[PDB]
């Protein structure tokens, strides 16, 4: 009766699919990456919306940063993973602009579909995108108007860090800018390498964001097991061995042969531990922090000679304490410490937010390390501010590597859209269509800023080209109210991450080119 | 087991951007199926039927009717090609590509936070300007000329599979419409479906196919003594039976005497001989009816030298009534001289492949003809039958509207420059969707070069520059070679009713599918 | 306006015609709104003593 | 202990919160299909049928519901078609918002009988205010009132073009079927307009057939399909062979009398067909059946015979052409008289081409000059939408010509009632003033839905809308701001008097009376008992 079509030449798979051509492979990779660009388009900008994303571990992640959203979404399309790993490389390089990659490369592949269906194949759209990408790296040093050079203190960086804060925390742009100014400048290495790992976030559940502060030191979440919690001298002896004595390594066996060696063994072990605790009490130590466990005999002489004990079960937190108070973790049992002692100002305990913490607070010598103690009503809010805190530390490392800045908020992408269109009209070849489409991908980036603010993007994008008549080069977007009448970005102070714009254009161009190189897809059976 | 307190059980709800941008992708999917079936360099598409048959064709209407889709917006595009198939002949594949392209540019404006009523109000203003452009570039046709009408039907079958036998299929389709063009009262009508029957017989060659001057049926004579070759027969068409049947009552006869049962059996024979004596008063030669003929009626027509056909269909009786000029009567005692089919030519009972066929041909002025198709098998004869239906309807549109539009890409580019020059005086938010209608018409010259393998960049830049001047305005795309030849030299001309129905249906398909922002599925009915 | 309001209006009219039906059988009426239930509660309490 | 019913019982504020979510489940569907910026929907069945519509009655009738509070709002939309005919998305949104604001009152420990009595004081005052603040009747505007009221109904549908093509065909259709009645009643029966559908050319080729458009074929292909100066013979009896009844049987005792009875079944049949055809009748319409023997007498005499027509179509032809619907023989023991002076008249009966079908047209009918509209669309989904949009447009001009009173549309009525009822609640309001104050906020959802579907400013355009209506009531300086509506294509308050946005009076009077009465019945479901389904026992 009804016939059917069998295999033809190479149907040898056991349950796997195959894609070949432009319509089955190239056009389907574009439409799959277009859905990720339309997903994070709402969360882009200062007026972006959050997204409650639940992973496979059945926990809640609510954020507006596009980097942490893609880590929880279990994407299975292969070409869609290329735009995720390109956004993950933006977080590892500069730490800001991960969403800029999804909008630009999502518009590069979308406008490439209009070129393959009207004209040139992938051999000329790729070569056309590479010419406009090299010309885009020549306009970005010409768009630099300000620099983070004069008065590197807490006053100038309080305004230069507001752009990375207001894109994810719009209402808290003033409080979080001052908290990131008293923490990043205080750990300055005196013209050296700025380490972003020297800033920790201690999430304390409690009151709102107005009670958050930055403490010069470290705040832990453990106990003391003692009664010497009030320490004012703060001479800290840091150890990595377990503070319970010196045991052997191979087997361990007490060998008793007479009645005198049995009775004197218990009293001789207590006198041996008594001589080791009093050896560090005569050196002036007050805080003894160990990594391993602590026996009951070590706690007996710790309270007798009035020294405080701190238990640190994490081995990574012990190395950060050595850079906090300026000490060295000794692997052997307690010696007379010559010069590797710690020196803090005040080590105390306080129950803040129904959580007994241990604070190594520096008062006079303020700059050795910083810890931003964040407060919040929910645990999900403190994770979102911590992402905004880490975007402020990563922006400070960008200004250490390169002090140049470009005016953001839509002012950079319009001038990049005007100069590439000028190079496209002066190219007497067939690849000038991809150069004109490369400049229109920069046009869609302030389009996402106006659609998230409830403003019509047609009237917004028309006023940007009207005020960019060859000499302004700075007017961006005013998203404070409807009927914008947009203003200057240097007067408002919206400029951030010139090095972030240098890498996000390069990574999104290489991501969109790599998708267009894929002509034949051979997948396996998922298991 | 307690029931769940729900509302609108077992149905779906979907709104927002997933329905506006979801119906565009369903329209782009159908337009990519028949995209390789528009130019003259097209290829056939073999289809498989649930009955077990095979439809190997390249016509855009016959492909989409064999596709069962589940998407609701995909079901709308199939009914568009069914509308274009019934209005005109060769207006199928062009509307589905054009409606997919007008929705392709409509998806761009839906992402710009523009309301769909603004794009439709710009589509209706653009639709009213495409009708006025085709009426300015048209040309009056001399319908009395034979060589002028052959160039119109050859332009419609160059895409189809009968372009190889173009010298034969043009003469068949032209003579088929000119025979069935009947006008009794003050109203001209052309019925090429009820009177122009296209019968196909497996065997022979395609070059021996010709339109008969008359009708033909697959029916043998009722008796071998009847003549199978009459020079000039007088055909009488009947509708009732020549038998003895039960009346529409509760008739019952009480038989008490001995002579009563033999009398009723004799009155059944005298009733058949009475109606057989009433049909021989006009001296006929051929008696054709729709119901059965008893053997008592075959005996009286045998010695009267009357050839009788038994079970001719009702649609075949209406077709032979126009060819021979007879009247289909339903009462043998009410026959008149006007009900006799005089003027009929040669009648011959031929045999084509171990089966008899009744031929009634060589008529004086027949108003209904039958196209005799003979080919290799029934597979390719269904292709020629579907192509001649697209060849006779494009001749019907010229005889009712003698205006020609320069096809082959010259029709779409002459309006796309007219919409571009008229868009300069818009000065509003509807100016940019007005420009996209002129860019959506570019997909018809895009398809003619993508099927032959030509370049779409070097050709469309030169073709758009040819319509910048108002003098030439008729330069199209030559699908045979791949260069730009003027359509006044090639001879590719499409009728006005084909191009007007193509533009009116492709816009209103985009009007319907853009106002859909919600889809409810999962409910039942009666 | 709905098919459910007419079924309630049919029962409410029959509850109104039955009130005047009781006045034909017994031409006597009392105060309503919890009036005779209090008097049946106080007089039967004194009757129980 | 508890109730021993075998079903389910839910009391308290559980059902009081479920009925509001049942009404909001229906209102949130039809909120996207209100006003000129409204958009149509898709109704896909399980068998595969697709219905594209935006009318509030066609959607809720095909949609299956289960909740008892949901069937009240679905049957509320069915009543709007018979009473008014276009008022059948706006009633469902008002009646659901009447329950949403009354749910906020009963959560404040306000008794629902005060909300029911408070809604009746606001509903009767809304009809009182709309009948004293109308602009003018149908004497000043003339024909401009009928065209502008027709374009307001078409703006929410597929026939909302910028021109006046579909608007002029509706006004010329209702004005051609003016049927007078006793005591001075110029009735306009809009059901007599035969609305036909055919997948053909664009919407600009919709013919306005002055007369009637019969949806049938000729039958036998030997009859003249065009008859000029035709005489229509409307009759309802099957023109088949004479079949005897059940009580009559043919019992013959003589074999010679057999063939005379058999020929008598066709002789009595053809005796009727010769006396109805010798009187000059050329067109014969039959609701019964004409068999193949009787079709010969029309081909021989040159007459048209149409078989198996509808009974509702025969009454519209015989009343418009002056024909008499005859079922049998009559006129005082007459054998065959037929009353030949009572034949119909027609200028031309012509079967045209309707894109591969047959359609019979009657031109002007010589007696009443009726009208029929043949619609032309792209596919069958547009033709079902064009039929529903045209039928709602015929009901608008029917109520304007009958009740010569129009109100400004586009939220101008709901803006004036939102401020007059707030001042009405302050004068005579002691305990039911909170229900009258929430009656005004529930009426504001009609201009609120016009701002959502247009993607315009919501809390600023309606705030600017009621700013003009407040100055028209508290500042008596003849400001004439009672006709301030919404311009959804621009996003600013406009004057609906000069813009031509007109709606009938009873499209809002009957809407406010049906939505208030439906909100009372759903407000009294404080206790609900649901029994188990008795199917398999
Ligand atoms: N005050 C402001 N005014 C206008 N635009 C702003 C303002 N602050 C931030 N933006 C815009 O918001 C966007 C936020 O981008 P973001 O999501 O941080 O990129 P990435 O994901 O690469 O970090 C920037 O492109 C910037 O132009
Ligand atoms: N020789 C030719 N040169 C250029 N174009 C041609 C030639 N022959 C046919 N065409 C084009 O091919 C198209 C075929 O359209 P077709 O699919 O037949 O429409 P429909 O489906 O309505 O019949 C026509 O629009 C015509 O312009
Ligand atoms: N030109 C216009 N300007 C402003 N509002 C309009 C315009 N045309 C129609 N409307 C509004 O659109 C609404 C459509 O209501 P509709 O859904 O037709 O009600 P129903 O379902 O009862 O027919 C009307 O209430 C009217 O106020
Ligand atoms: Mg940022
Ligand atoms: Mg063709």
């Amino acid at each position: 009766h009804v016939p059917k079509a069998p295999g033809f030449a190479q149907m040898l798979k056991e349950g796997a699919k195959h894609f070949s051509g432009l319509e089955e492979a190239v056009y389907r990779n574009i439409q799959a990456c277009k859905e990720l660009a339309q997903t994070t388009r709402t969360a882009y900008g200062p007026n972006g919306m959050n997204k409650m994303v639940i992973n496979h571990l059945e926990k809640l992640f609510v954020t507006n940063d596009a980097a942490t959203i893609l880590r929880e979404l279990e994407v299975q399309h292969p070409a869609a993973k290329m735009i995720v790993m390109a956004s993950h490389m933006q977080e590892q390089e500069v730490g800001d602009g991960t969403n800029f990659v999804l909008v630009f490369a999502g518009a590069l592949l979308e406008l490439a579909e209009e070129l393959l269906r009207i004209g040139l194949s992938v051999s000329e759209v790729i070569e056309g995108y590479e010419i406009a990408c090299r010309k885009a790296h020549e306009i970005l040093p010409n768009l630099v108007c300000c620099s983070a050079k004069n008065l590197r203190d807490i006053d100038e960086v309080s305004s230069l860090l507001r752009t990375s804060i207001m894109s994810k925390q719009y209402g808290n742009e003033v409080f979080l800018a001052k908290l990131i100014a008293q923490a990043c400048v205080s750990i300055f290495p005196d013209s050296g390498h700025f380490n972003v790992d020297n800033i920790r976030v201690c999430k304390i559940l409690g009151s709102g964001i107005s009670s958050s502060s930055v403490l010069h030191g470290m705040v832990f979440k453990k106990e003391t097991e003692g009664d010497v919690t009030s320490v004012k001298d703060a001479k800290i002896a840091v150890y990595s061995c377990p503070f319970d004595g010196m045991i052997t390594e191979t087997k361990g066996t007490v060998l008793i042969k007479t009645a005198e060696e049995l009775m004197n063994f218990s009293k001789g072990e207590e006198n041996l531990m008594d001589a080791q605790v009093k050896a560090i009490a005569d050196t002036g130590a007050n805080v003894v922090v160990t990594g391993g466990k602590v026996a009951d005999m070590a706690l007996h002489y710790a309270n007798k000679y009035n020294i405080m004990l701190v238990r640190l079960n994490s081995k990574w937190d012990l190395r950060r304490l050595c850079k906090t108070v300026g000490a060295t973790a000794l692997p052997r049992l307690t010696p007379p410490v010559l010069e590797e002692m710690g020196h803090c100002d005040s080590v105390y305990l306080s129950e803040v937010g129904d959580t007994q913490v241990v604070v190594f607070k520096h008062e006079k010598e303020d700059g050795a390390i910083s810890t931003i103690v964040l407060r919040g009503s929910t645990d999900n809010l403190m994770d979102d501010i911590e992402r905004a805190v880490d975007d402020g530390v990563n922006t400070f490392k960008v200004l250490t590597r390169d002090k140049r800045l470009v005016p953001g908020g839509g002012a950079t992408e319009i001038e990049l859209a005007k100069q590439i269109t000028s190079y496209g009209e002066t190219c007497p070849g067939l690849e000038q269509y991809a150069i004109k489409k490369f400049a229109e991908a920069f046009e869609a980036i302030p389009r996402a800023l106006a659609e998230n603010s409830g403003v019509k993007a047609n009237e917004v994008i028309s006023k940007l080209y009207a005020v960019h008549q060859e000499g302004n080069k700075n007017v961006g977007l005013d998203i404070e109210a409807e009927v914008p009448a947009v203003k200057d970005m240097l007067e408002a102070g919206i400029l951030d991450t010139y090095l972030g714009k240098y890498w996000a254009i390069k990574l999104a161009t290489n991501a969109a080119v790599t998708v267009l190189r894929v002509d034949q897809i051979i997948m396996a059976k998922p298991a | 087991h307690r029931p769940v307190l729900v509302l609108s059980q077992n149905t779906k709800r979907e709104s927002g951007r997933k329905v506006q941008s979801g119906n565009i992708n369903a329209a782009k999917t159908i337009a990519d199926i028949i995209r390789t079936c528009l130019g003259p360099k097209s290829m056939m598409k073999m289809l498989l039927d649930p009955m077990g048959g095979i439809v190997m064709t390249n016509d855009g209407n016959a492909i989409l009717r064999e596709i069962q889709v589940q998407h609701p917006a995909a079901k709308s595009m199939i009914e568009i090609s069914r509308t274009q198939d019934e209005e005109v002949g060769d207006g199928t594949t062009s509307v589905i590509i054009l409606a997919g392209e007008m929705l392709s540019v409509a998806e761009h404006f839906l992402e710009q936070q523009m309301h769909p009523t603004v794009v439709i109000s710009a589509y209706r203003k653009a639709l009213d300007d495409m009708i006025s452009t085709l009426k300015k570039i048209s040309i009056p046709v001399d319908i009395s000329d034979s060589d002028m009408m052959l160039n119109i039907i050859n332009s419609s079958i160059t895409t189809k599979a009968i372009s190889r036998w173009s010298s034969l299929a043009c003469n068949i389709a032209l003579d088929a419409v000119k025979m069935v063009q009947f006008e009794e009262n003050g109203r001209k009508e052309i019925d090429i479906k009820k009177y122009a029957r296209v019968e196909k017989i497996p065997g022979g060659i395609i070059e021996d196919s010709c339109v008969l001057r008359g009708v033909m049926i697959n029916k043998d004579v009722t008796h071998p003594r009847m003549r199978r070759y009459i020079k000039n027969p007088r055909i009488v068409l009947l509708d009732s039976s020549l038998e003895y049947k039960k009346g529409e009552s509760q008739t019952d006869i009480e038989i008490t005497r001995e002579e009563d049962f033999t009398r009723i059996l004799q009155m059944e024979e005298e009733y058949i001989q009475q109606l057989c004596e009433d049909i021989i008063q006009l001296k006929p030669d051929v008696v054709i009816t729709e119901k059965g003929i008893s053997d008592l009626a075959q005996h009286y027509l045998m010695r009267a030298n009357i050839t009788a056909i038994r079970r001719v269909r009702k649609t075949d009786n209406n077709r032979i009534a126009r060819a021979c000029g007879a009247r289909i009567v339903s009462r043998p005692e009410e026959l008149r001289e006007d009900d006799v089919g005089t003027g009929a030519g040669l009648l011959e009972i031929k045999k084509i492949g171990d089966e008899y066929f009744t031929f009634i041909t060589d008529c004086k002025d027949p108003k209904a003809c039958t196209i005799l198709l003979r080919g290799a098998s029934k597979e390719i004869l269904s292709e020629v039958e579907r192509n001649l239906q697209d060849a006779m309807q494009v001749c019907r549109n010229v005889l009712l509207d003698p205006q020609l539009v320069p096809g082959g890409g010259a029709s779409e580019m002459a309006v796309a420059h007219a919409l571009t020059e008229k868009s300069k005086a818009m000065t509003g938010v509807e100016q940019w969707p007005y420009r996209a209608v002129a860019q959506a018409l570019e997909v018809i010259p895009r398809t003619l070069i993508q099927n032959c393998g030509a370049s779409t960049i070097r050709l469309l830049t030169s073709l758009r520059a040819k319509h910048t001047q108002e003098n030439c305005e008729t330069w199209g795309v030559n699908g045979e070679t791949g260069t730009l030849v003027d359509m006044k030299e090639l001879g590719i001309w499409e009728p006005l009713a084909v191009k007007l129905q193509t533009y009116k249906t492709a816009v209103e398909t985009a009007v319907l599918l853009l106002r859909i922002d919600d889809i409810v599925s999962g409910h039942k009915k009666k | 306006s709905n098919k459910l309001v007419i079924e309630e209006a049919e029962r409410s009219i029959h509850d109104a015609l039955c009130v005047i039906r009781c006045l034909v059988k017994k031409r006597a009426l009392i105060a309503g709104g919890g009036a005779p239930e209090i008097e049946l509660a106080l007089r039967l309490t004194e009757y129980s003593r | 202990g508890p109730l021993s019913v075998f079903g389910d019982r839910s009391t308290g504020e559980t059902i009081r919160s479920q009925n509001v979510m049942a009404a909001a489940s229906i209102a949130n569907i039809v909120k996207s299909s209100l006003g000129p910026v409204g958009l149509d929907k898709m109704l896909v069945d399980d068998i595969g049928d697709v219905t594209i519509t935006n009318d509030g009655a066609t959607i809720l009738k095909l949609l299956e519901v289960e909740h008892p509070a949901a069937k009240v709002l679905c049957e509320l939309a069915d009543l709007q078609d018979k009473e008014v005919g276009d008022g059948t998305t706006s009633v469902v949104i008002i009646a659901a918002e009447l329950l949403k604001n009354a749910d906020e009152l009963v959560k404040q420990k306000i008794h629902p009988t005060s909300v029911i009595s408070g809604y009746r004081l606001a509903c009767k005052e809304a009809v009182r205010y709309i009948n004293e603040n109308l602009i003018v009747n149908t004497d000043e505007l003339g024909r401009d009132c009928l065209i502008n009221a027709a374009k307001t109904s078409m703006s929410s549908k597929i026939i909302g073009i910028n021109g006046d093509f579909f608007a002029n065909m509706v006004v010329d259709a209702v004005l051609a079927i003016k049927y007078t009645d006793i005591r001075g009643q110029p009735r306009y029966p809009v059901n007599s307009v035969n609305i036909l559908k055919a997948h053909g050319r664009s919407q600009m080729e919709s013919m306005l057939i002055s007369g009637y458009a019969l949806n049938c074929v000729v039958g036998s292909q030997g009859m003249p399909k065009r008859i000029v100066n035709a005489k229509i013979a409307c009759l309802d009896f099957s023109l088949q062979k004479t079949k005897m009844k059940l009580g009559v049987q043919v019992v013959i005792t003589d074999p010679e009398k057999l063939d005379q009875i058999r020929q008598r079944e066709s002789d009595i049949t053809k005796e009727r067909i010769q006396k109805i055809l010798a009187t000059g009748a050329n067109v014969i319409l039959t609701t019964g059946g004409i068999d193949d023997m009787c079709l010969k007498y029309f081909v021989e005499a040159g007459a048209m015979a149409v078989r198996r027509v509808l009974k509702r179509d025969l009454k519209r032809i015989a009343k418009a052409s002056g024909a008499t619907i005859l079922s049998t023989l009559a006129n005082l023991e007459g054998e065959e008289t037929f009353e030949a002076a009572m034949l119909g008249q027609a200028e031309e009966v012509v079967q045209e081409r309707i894109c591969d079908d047959e359609l019979i047209l009657i031109k002007n009918t010589k007696a009443r000059t009726s009208a029929s509209i043949i619609l032309r669309g792209a596919n069958d989904f547009m033709c079902d939408e064009m039929e529903r949009s045209l039928h709602d447009a015929l009901c608008v001009v029917k109520r304007v010509l009958e009740s010569k009173s129009v109100v400004p549309g586009g939220g101008a009525v709901e803006a004036a009632l939102s401020i007059y009822l707030e001042n009405y609640a302050t004068s005579m309001g002691s305990r039911e003033q909170l229900a009258i104050a929430e009656f005004a906020r529930s009426l504001l959802v009609i201009p609120n839905t016009l701002a959502v579907n247009a993607a315009q400013d919501s809390t600023d355009l309606v705030a600017k809308l009621r700013a003009f209506h407040n100055e028209a009531q508290v500042n008596p300086e003849r400001k004439n701001l009672k006709w301030i509506g919404l311009d959804l294509s621009n996003g600013k308050p406009r004057d609906n008097k000069q813009a031509g946005v007109f709606e009938p009076t009873i499209v809002k009077v009957k809407s406010l009376k049906f939505a208030t009465e439906a909100a009372i019945t759903i407000l009294r479901i404080d206790d609900l008992i649901k029994l188990h389904p008795e199917s398999k026992d």
